[PDB]
């Protein structure tokens, strides 16, 4: 999973009277809180509490993970973006993922013009031969497509090698007819993938292919049809012709994993203007979920 | 002896003349592009400061409240 | 002994190397190739020269020892004709003078790729300068791709590679041909879907395949790589024959679709401009060409008739 | 009609989803008003086989990308 969700589920199962809530992306929320919103202390990516914060309520916008690591190092220095997260290219002037750990093969003398997003990195790391040989579908901007569709070999229930099969026969992916006549025992499978490309929980939908040039299989009409069908079924499942946005994932997490902050959103899916903490203060929030520097209280 | 004069503007500071006064000096009088305001380890200061939406501290804004310009211009 | 020649590039192990017979060498006195002379028994000398090679593996790849004694350390002098095919039969060693016991460095692969190759969005490449055409039909596609990436990393002059089919009409065979110059690269996918200006034999569209270029990496291609330039234009284009337009007489309208893009790099800006102007002059359909200098390459865009007159009294 | 035609045993528990239905909680704590979802689905279907819809695309494509990154934003600024 991630360094947090393990701790979170351990706390929830063991019932130990504090659950370290962490946002989607499975990284510790900068400002954790106690079992009843008593004392929200802020932490770092490691998972420890920063000594200089135990105040009851909510800390006044505790320092971000990038800058926490930076000031820890002070006693290379990261360049934290104005938002508090790492700049996409640290500076040897390599560039980094959205976690702090440098992207593998990106050590250069000068700043790269544009170095990969997360989905491009995952695809390339797949070609190196680590992970199931099915390329995650990447949005044009480079981030993960919300709906990821990976085929499955029906016999043995083993994932269907897609890099190799599409490399060898992408004539075979012209239409579903050809695919059936080439791989009759393969049944598609589409799920909703979060910002990190991690298959969300209990949202996979094992489609069928029996009854229905491009490249990458993310531009083939096969994938477009196979995700249009998934969104159509998702409309019935959840009324929204789309997968749950980052907000709604955070919501469901908080509701399930009881901890005092539960974000709020409305059917459009974006973060509601003002998020409120039961037994605590309210505050405006931007589209990306980060609390506005100060709004505690056209 | 002579002293050069510039619709354009002299990039170099004025001075009278011997010396080789620079020919390719006078050029476009650009427009203001930065405003900044001053208020009374530095990395710790800036880290704890910007975390609140933000000793000598300056908030220069590339486009009290004195105008300047981007470094190298 | 007495190493450090005046003119030499600057700035167990006997079995580690793969000796190659001398017949594979094309002698050429009028050739340019950096090296490191020396003036060294015989077998002890051979081991010494090979140890000296392994000492500085940055560019020593064609260590050769003679007995007429000397031993030099050439870089990979395997210039290949710019023909897409699954065989180094077109690749021929060119050396200043036939040595006696020329060896070469066994290509050592790795598990970690040094850099992140980003595939070019260009199907066609003209003026490429192939370095080492390799067959890859033996390996699997992903394993072959990994071998190809590693091959280009191990080559300090490789400025990008190509993992692609060759002779697809006959059936096609996968090859990892590494480039030290991408040349004029054209025939993109997103650009000029309508209004194309420019290959069944090869096929670079399927996912693994493409024309990967290693990151721009402004190291300046360390100064022992073979100097490479686009083939000189046989025709001379007179810039006076083309109206240069001021940037104020043009609109920046996006969503304009009757155009097509090309990149260059490789030669001084004037050379790239002449190349793109000639490329547009070949087609009577191109009408305006605009060049902008991107960091690594220069981007020339060809638009057809696109003018928006505004009328008034 | 899909429940047997296309949708198949995967990981969503159609069993549980139906056991509160005819044969509420939803995928991610999503209250589901089944009737409204079905009505919206038929709305979208009749909407997609609509002669004017094509024209909308022919116009939605035209509008500059700067004011509307994607056709959804084109639509929102048309609303
Ligand atoms: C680039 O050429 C590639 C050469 O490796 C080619 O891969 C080969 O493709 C053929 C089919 O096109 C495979 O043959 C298979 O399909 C036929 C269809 O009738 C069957 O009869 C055969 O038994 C077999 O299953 C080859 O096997 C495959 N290469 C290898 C080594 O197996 C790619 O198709 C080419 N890429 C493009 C874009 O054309
Ligand atoms: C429900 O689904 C079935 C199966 O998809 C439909 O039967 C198909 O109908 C189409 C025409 O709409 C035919 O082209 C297919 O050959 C049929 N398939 C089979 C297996 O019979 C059926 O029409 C749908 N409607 C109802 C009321 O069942
Ligand atoms: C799926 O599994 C079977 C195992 O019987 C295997 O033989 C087959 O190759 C797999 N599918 C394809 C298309 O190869
Ligand atoms: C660029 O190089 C070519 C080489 O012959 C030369 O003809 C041309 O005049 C050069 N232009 C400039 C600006 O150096
Ligand atoms: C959900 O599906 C499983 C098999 O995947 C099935 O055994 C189970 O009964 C279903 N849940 C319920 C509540 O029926």
């Amino acid at each position: 999973l991630r360094p947090c969700e393990l701790q979170r589920e351990r706390a929830f199962l063991k019932r130990e009277d504090y659950v370290p809530q962490c946002a989607e992306d499975g990284s510790f929320q900068t400002v954790q809180c106690g079992k009843d919103g008593a004392s929200c202390w802020c932490v770092d990516a490691d998972g420890r509490e920063v000594p200089g914060s135990r105040q009851p309520g909510r800390p006044a916008a505790c320092l971000s993970f990038c800058q926490l690591q930076k000031q820890q190092i002070l006693l290379y220095l990261p360049q934290c973006q104005d938002s508090g997260d790492y700049s996409p290219v640290q500076c040897q002037c390599w560039c980094v993922d959205a976690e702090g750990m440098e992207v593998y093969g990106t050590r250069q003398q000068g700043r790269p013009a544009r170095c990969p997003r997360s989905c491009e990195i995952r695809n390339r790391r797949l070609l190196h031969g680590v992970g199931d040989r099915s390329p995650p579908q990447c949005s044009p901007d480079g981030a993960f497509r919300p709906v990821q569709c990976k085929f499955v070999n029906t016999t043995d229930m083993m994932i269907f090698d897609l890099v190799h099969s599409y490399s060898r026969f992408p004539d075979a992916f012209v239409t579903f007819s050809s695919f059936r006549s080439r791989f009759p025992e393969v049944s598609g499978y589409c799920y909703c993938a979060d910002s990190q490309g991690r298959e969300l929980a209990e949202t996979g939908l094992e489609l069928l292919l029996d009854e229905i040039l491009a490249s990458t299989f993310a531009e083939t009409t096969l994938y477009r049809i196979l995700q249009r069908r998934f969104l159509a079924v998702q409309l019935v499942i959840s009324g929204r012709f789309r997968c749950p946005t980052k907000c709604e994932v955070e919501r469901f997490a908080a509701t399930s994993f009881r901890h005092p902050y539960v974000p709020s959103c409305h059917p459009d899916g974006e973060y509601q203007a003002a998020q409120c903490q039961q037994g605590g203060p309210c505050w405006c929030v931007d589209s990306r979920g980060q609390e506005i520097p100060g709004t505690r209280q056209q | 002896a002579a002293g050069q004069r510039c619709g354009y503007r002299s990039a170099f500071p004025p001075e009278p003349l011997s010396r080789p006064p620079q020919p390719r000096a006078c050029q476009r009088p650009q427009f203001w592009q930065t405003l900044q305001t001053q208020a009374q380890f530095q990395v710790f200061l800036l880290d704890e400061l910007t975390a609140r939406g933000f000793v000598n501290i300056t908030w220069k804004l590339q486009l009290r409240t004195q105008f300047g310009c981007l470094e190298g211009f | 002994v007495l190493l450090c020649h005046v003119r030499d590039w600057r700035d167990l192990t006997t079995g580690l190397f793969s000796p190659v017979d001398l017949i594979q060498v094309i002698v050429d006195g009028n050739v340019s190739l950096p090296s490191q002379q020396h003036w060294l028994s015989l077998q002890q000398a051979n081991l010494w020269c090979l140890s000296r090679c392994a000492g500085e593996p940055s560019f020593c790849q064609l260590a050769e020892v003679t007995d007429s004694f000397t031993c030099t350390l050439y870089p990979e002098a395997q210039v290949c004709d710019d023909i897409l095919e699954s065989s180094p039969k077109g690749c021929r060693l060119i050396l200043p003078r036939r040595p006696s016991a020329l060896y070469r460095k066994k290509v050592v692969l790795q598990d970690r790729v040094k850099n992140f190759y980003n595939r070019l969005p260009f199907q066609k490449l003209t003026g490429i300068s192939i370095r080492n055409k390799v067959p890859m039909s033996d390996k699997s596609i992903s394993s072959g791709f990994f071998e190809c990436e590693r091959l280009c990393d191990m080559d300090p002059c490789c400025t990008g590679f190509g993992f692609l089919n060759v002779s697809q009409l006959k059936g096609g065979e996968v090859t990892c041909l590494t480039l030290n110059s991408l040349g004029l690269q054209t025939c993109s996918e997103e650009y000029g879907g309508v209004w194309r200006i420019l290959s069944p034999d090869t096929e670079v569209r399927t996912y693994p395949f493409g024309w990967y270029q290693k990151p721009v990496s402004p190291s300046d291609a360390p100064s022992f790589c073979p100097s490479v330039a686009l083939p000189a234009l046989t025709e001379n284009v007179a810039l006076d024959s083309w109206q240069s337009l001021a940037l104020s007489s043009v609109i920046v309208d996006p969503s304009i679709r009757n155009f097509d893009v090309a990149h260059i790099s490789v030669g001084n800006f004037s050379a790239a401009r002449d190349r793109c102007l000639w490329e547009c002059s070949r087609h009577q359909d191109c009408l305006v060409t605009t060049l902008q200098t991107q960091p690594g390459a220069v981007r020339c865009m060809f638009y057809a008739d696109t003018q928006s007159c505004t009328h008034s009294l | 009609n899909l429940s047997g035609a296309l949708g198949t045993r995967g990981t969503f528990n159609f069993s549980h989803f139906f056991q509160q239905l005819g044969l509420v909680v939803g995928s991610f704590g999503f209250e589901v008003n089944l009737q409204e979802n079905q009505n919206a689905l038929q709305f979208l279907s009749s909407f997609l086989e609509l002669p004017e819809f094509l024209l909308f695309l022919q116009h939605a494509i035209s509008v500059p990308e700067d004011i509307a990154r994607d056709l959804g934003d084109v639509m929102e600024m048309v609303f």
